[PDB]
C-alpha cells in the first residue's frame, strides 16, 4: 500500500543514521586509542577505571537499559578487550 | 623361583640428612635474634604436634597445580598481607574465605577451567623488615610470630614462645577453614547469591551486569540440564604462607610415606610455601630449604630479575621437571611488567620447565601518600595483571594465576575502585598489620575484571 | 472394564469426522491383529511424561514438539529419522539455555501417517490422499483406494522409527557436547550466523562452566524423546488401547500408539469421537484451537478433557495466525486459568499462517511464523501466565518449503527441493534459527 | 606529567562530543524504528522483519568487524523491543 512507500523512506533515514553512528564510532575509537598510547608512552596504565564507570553510568542515565552495553562496545573498541 | 622365593620372603634418612645439614648451615636473611636454648626447646615441642595439613593433601594439590601449569586450570591465591592473633577470629576468617570463594566463582566462569583456591592463611605471621629497628633503637615489628605490634620495649622483644602461639592460631584457623568449606560456605549457589548482591549494590554495578547475568544463566543452565549438586555444595581451600622463619618451618618438617612406598620430606605448616623477594639468595637458607621439601613452592621475582636467574631458580627448585612443582610469582610494577616478564618466560619455557606463571600485582605497586599511609592504586594493580595477560597472549603461554592481598572487610587501604577511594579516605578504616589490601568491593571488582582478561 | 465399559460404548457410539470409507469387516480383522502386537510405548513411560508435563504447566519446564507434517513409509529411513531427531535435540539445547528450565522433547513421529482432507474426492472424481495409513500419494484409482491393511504397515513403520529413536538417544546422538558442536557449525555456516554468535558463545561458556565445576554426569550423554501424533484414524487408535496396572494397583486405559496424542482443529466437536476418546485415555492430550475459538468453548474443552484437574494433562495448542493471536488468545487464557485448570499453553505458529503462493505451492513466511510465537509470548507476559511450549513442523533436510529465514527463500526457490507429502516444513536452517529466536523470547 | 594531563583532558571532552553525537543519533534512529513498527503492525504486518535485521547486522560487521553485531543488536532491541 501507501504505507510501504513510507517505510522505505523511513529505512532510508535509518541507513543514514547508521552511517553516522558508524562513522562516529570509528572516529571515537581512533581518539580513545591515542589517549591510550599517550598515557602508556609515559609509564601509565592501559585502563582508567573511574573514567570507564563514569561513561557507562552516564550512558544508562541517557538511554536506559542498553546504555551499559552500548558503552561497553565503545570501551572495548577504544582500549581493546581486556587480557 | 617365584613360588619358592615368595614363601622365603614371608619368613634421619641418609640422603636427606646430607641436604638438611647443608641447608641449616646456610645464612638466613630476616631472622629474629633470640635465645638459642629457648628456640631449640620450642622446636622440640612443635616437632611432636599435629601438623596443619597432611601429606596426601599436598599430593592432591600437586596434581591440581600440575593441571594449572599445563593450561588446564587457574590459581587464585590471596588473603591478609599479615595475619595477627588479635584478628584471627571466626568473623574475619569467614570474611576472607567467602571473598576468595566468591572471586573464584567468577574466575571459573571466565577461565572456563577449575580454579585452585589457596588462601594466605594459617601461618602468615612473619614479615621481612629493612633493619632490625630504626625508630629509636627499639626493635621493629617482625610479625606476631616474632614480637608484638605495640610500640614498646616489652612488646617488641623477640619471643620464641610466639612460635607456639602461631601454631595454635594456625591450627584453629585451618580447622575453621576446613569446617566452613565442608558445611555450606562454599556452596556455589549461596556464593552466586552473594555476587548478585555485590553487583546490585555497587556504584559500578553496570560495569559487571552483563557478565553477572551471563554467569547466572550458566548456573541456571546446569540445573536445567539435571545436574545433581554433589560437586557444587563444597570446595577445597588450600593454605599457604611465606616460608620465612627458620626455627618454625624446620620444626614442622614431617616424613611421609605414600602408597607406592616412597619416602618424602614435607614442611606441613602449610600446603604451599613461598620464598620472598628479600630472602631468595640462591646460596641462602630459604631457596635451599624449598629445594629439599616436597611441598609445591612459590618464588617472588621483582623487576631486577634476569632471565638467566629465572632459569637457575627453575633448575634449583624444579630439578625433576614436575609441572606445577614451582610457581614463578612476578611482582614487577605495572610499568615494568611488559618489559621484564617476556624474557623471563621465554628462557624458562625454553629450559623445559613447566612452572605456573603467577601475577602478584600488589608488591610492585605500593607507595606512600601525602598523609603518610602506605597505599596502592586500583588502576595500577589492574594494569599489572592486564600487562601480565598481554605478555602471555603474545608468547602463547598460559597465564597461570594471581596472588592478591585482600580482606572481606570494608577497609580503606587502597585507592580507586567504584567507591573512588582517595588520599583523604584512607584513615577511615585502615586495619592492616602490614600492606594495603583490596577491600571486599575492590576484590570482587578485580575478580570480574580478571574474568574478562581470561575470556579476552 | 466396568466403569470404563460404559464410557467406551459412548465414545465409539459417536460420529467421527475424517475417516476413510473402507470395508468394516476388514478393518475389524486388522484391529484384532493390532490388538495383540507390542505397543509403540509402555505405560510407565507415559506416567513419566505426565510428571514432566505437570512441570511444564506449573511453569518449571518447556515443551518442544515438532517434526514432519506427515510421515511417509517412503521417507521412514535411518537418515531421515536421524536428521529430524538431531534437529529436535539441537533446538532443545538452545531452548534449554534460554528457558533456564528443562525442555521436554516431543517428536511428531512414529504414527503421523493420517491427515484430514477438506473434500473426500477431487473435481475429476479421484479420492484425495488421506495419509500413508489410508492410501498412497500416487494419484490413480488403485493407489487412492482406502486400504485397511495400511494400518499394519503404519504399525510396522512406527515400531521401526520408535526403535531407532530410542537407539539414537541412548547411544550418543543426544550427547550435550556433540549437539553443541553441531550448533556451532550451524552458526559458523549460516548467512545469519552473526545474529546468533553472542548467544551461541554464551551457551558454550555455560557448557564449559559445568565441566570446570567438576560436573561429571551421565545426564549429559543421553536424553528422552517422546513420540506424538494426531489421533485421527478411529480403527488404528482403538486397536492400540491397552490396560496398564499401576505400582499402587490402579487400572488405567491408555492408547499406546504414542506417549502424547492430540486432537486436530477439524475433529474437535464436543459431541464427536475424538474429544470423547481423548477424555477416556490417560495419555496426556493436546487439542488444536484456531482463531474462531471462544473463551467459553475453551473452558468446555478443559472441563471435559481434564475432568480431574491434573496439571499438564491438557495442552491447549493455539494456531490462530500471527495477525489474530494477540486478539483472540488473551481472553481464552484468562477464562481457562480462572476455571482452575492448569493446562500447557503451546503455540503452533505453522497451521494458522499457511497460504498458496503465485506459483501454486503452499508455503509459510518465516516472519509470520516468528510473529505468531512472538505474539504468543507477548500475551503471556502481559497476563503473567506461562508460555508452555511450541509445536513446529520441520525437517533436518535442506528443503525449500517455507519462505524467509537467513537464506531468504522466495517463491522462485520453492520448486527446488519441495519434498513434504503435506504442509510446508522449516528446513534445518530455519528450525535452528527459530530455536535461537524463541530462546531470546524465553530470555526477554 | 602536566603536558600529557592537559592533552588527555582535551581528548576526553572531544570523546564526550562524539558520545553526544552517537547518543543523539541512536535516539532519533529508535524513534524512526518504532514508528516503522507501529505503521507495519497497525496495517496487519509483523513486528519484526528478519531479512532486514540480518542485513543491518551483517553491514555493521563488514564496517567495524568484531563488535558489529553487538552494536546492531543494541539498536534493534532499542527499535523493536526485546523479543518475547
Ligand atoms: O583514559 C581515557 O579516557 C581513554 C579512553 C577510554 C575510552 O575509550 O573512552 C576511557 C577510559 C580508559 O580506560 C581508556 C578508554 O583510555
Ligand atoms: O522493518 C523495519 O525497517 C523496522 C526497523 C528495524 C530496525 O530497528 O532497524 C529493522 C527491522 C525490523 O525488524 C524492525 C526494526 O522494524
Ligand atoms: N538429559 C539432560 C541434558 C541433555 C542431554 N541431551 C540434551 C539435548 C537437549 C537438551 C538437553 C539435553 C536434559 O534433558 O536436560
Ligand atoms: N567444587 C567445584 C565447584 C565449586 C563449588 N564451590 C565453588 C566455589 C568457587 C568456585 C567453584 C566452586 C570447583 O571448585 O571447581
Ligand atoms: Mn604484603
Ligand atoms: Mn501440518
Amino acid at each position: 500500500p501507501l504505507s510501504d512507500a513510507e517505510i522505505q523512506k523511513y529505512r532510508e533515514e535509518i541507513n543514514r543514521l547508521d552511517r553516522e553512528i558508524l562513522d562516529a564510532v570509528k572516529r571515537r575509537t581512533k581518539i580513545s586509542q591515542t589517549i591510550g598510547k599517550t598515557r602508556m608512552s609515559s609509564g601509565g596504565t592501559r585502563l582508567v577505571h573511574t573514567r570507564e564507570v563514569a561513561i557507562i553510568n552516564q550512558f544508562r542515565e541517557e538511554i536506559g537499559e542498553e546504555g551499559p552495553a552500548l558503552a561497553g562496545i565503545l570501551l572495548r573498541m577504544g582500549r581493546g578487550k581486556l587480557g | 623361583h617365584s613360588s619358592g622365593m615368595s614363601w622365603t620372603v614371608d619368613i634421619l634418612p641418609e640422603g636427606m640428612q646430607q641436604q638438611f645439614e647443608d641447608t641449616i648451615s646456610r645464612d638466613a636473611k630476616q631472622q629474629p635474634t633470640w635465645d638459642r636454648a629457648q628456640a631449640e626447646n620450642v622446636r622440640k615441642i612443635l616437632e611432636s604436634v599435629p601438623p596443619i595439613v597432611v601429606a596426601p593433601e599436598v599430593l592432591e594439590l600437586k596434581q591440581k597445580l600440575a593441571d594449572v601449569a599445563n593450561g588446564k586450570a587457574f590459581l587464585l591465591q590471596g588473603g591478609d598481607c599479615a595475619e595477627t592473633f588479635e584478628s584471627n577470629t571466626e568473623p574475619h576468617i569467614r570474611a576472607n574465605v567467602k571473598t576468595l570463594l566468591q572471586m573464584a566463582v567468577v574466575l571459573t566462569y571466565g577461565a572456563s577451567t577449575p580454579v585452585i583456591k589457596m588462601a594466605r592463611i594459617a601461618g602468615q605471621y612473619a614479615k621481612p623488615r629493612s633493619s632490625d629497628l630504626d625508630g629509636n633503637g627499639l626493635p621493629n615489628y617482625r610479625g606476631d610470630i616474632v614480637n608484638g605490634v605495640e610500640a614498646t620495649p616489652e612488646a617488641r622483644r623477640h619471643d620464641p614462645a610466639r612460635m607456639i602461639r602461631a601454631y595454635a592460631n594456625a591450627s584453629a584457623a585451618m580447622n575453621l577453614v576446613r569446617a566452613l568449606t565442608s558445611s555450606g560456605t562454599a556452596d556455589l549457589y549461596r556464593l552466586s547469591e552473594w555476587n548478585r548482591e555485590f553487583v546490585a549494590n555497587s556504584p559500578a554495578g553496570a560495569r559487571y551486569e552483563a557478565l553477572a547475568r551471563e554467569i547466572d544463566s550458566g548456573l541456571r543452565f546446569m540445573e536445567a540440564c539435571g545436574v545433581s549438586d554433589e560437586s557444587l555444595r563444597a570446595a577445597d581451600i588450600y593454605c599457604s604462607h611465606e616460608a620465612l622463619l627458620v626455627d618454625y618451618e624446620r620444626s614442622m618438617l614431617r616424613l611421609a610415606t605414600d602408597e607406592e612406598g616412597n619416602e618424602e620430606l614435607y614442611d606441613l605448616s602449610a600446603h604451599q610455601l613461598w620464598i620472598g623477594e628479600r630472602t631468595r639468595g640462591m646460596d641462602d637458607f630459604h631457596v635451599n630449604f624449598a629445594s629439599m621439601i616436597s611441598n609445591p613452592i612459590g618464588i617472588k621475582i621483582g623487576p631486577g630479575i634476569t632471565p638467566e636467574e629465572a632459569v637457575a631458580y627453575a633448575d634449583k627448585l624444579d630439578p625433576n621437571f614436575e609441572p606445577g612443582r614451582l610457581t614463578i610469582v612476578a611482582r614487577m610494577g605495572h610499568d615494568k611488567v611488559r618489559s621484564v616478564l617476556p624474557g623471563v618466560i621465554q628462557a624458562v619455557e625454553a629450559s623445559g620447565h613447566k612452572v605456573i606463571w603467577q601475577s602478584d600485582p600488589m608488591h610492585g605497586n605500593t607507595f606512600t601518600a601525602s598523609n603518610g599511609y602506605k597505599t596502592r592504586h586500583f588502576d595500577k594493580v589492574i594494569d599489572e595483571v592486564q600487562g601480565f595477560f598481554e605478555v602471555h597472549r603474545a608468547l602463547g603461554t598460559h597465564p597461570g594465576g594471581i596472588h592478591i592481598e585482600f580482606t572481606g572487610e570494608d577497609v580503606t587501604e587502597c585507592l580507586g575502585g567504584a567507591e573512588d577511594i582517595t588520599d583523604v579516605d584512607l584513615p577511615g578504616r585502615y586495619e592492616s598489620a602490614c600492606d594495603p589490601r583490596l577491600n571486599t568491593q575492590q576484590s570482587l571488582e578485580l575478580a570480574f575484571l580478571v574474568a574478562e582478561m581470561l575470556r579476552n
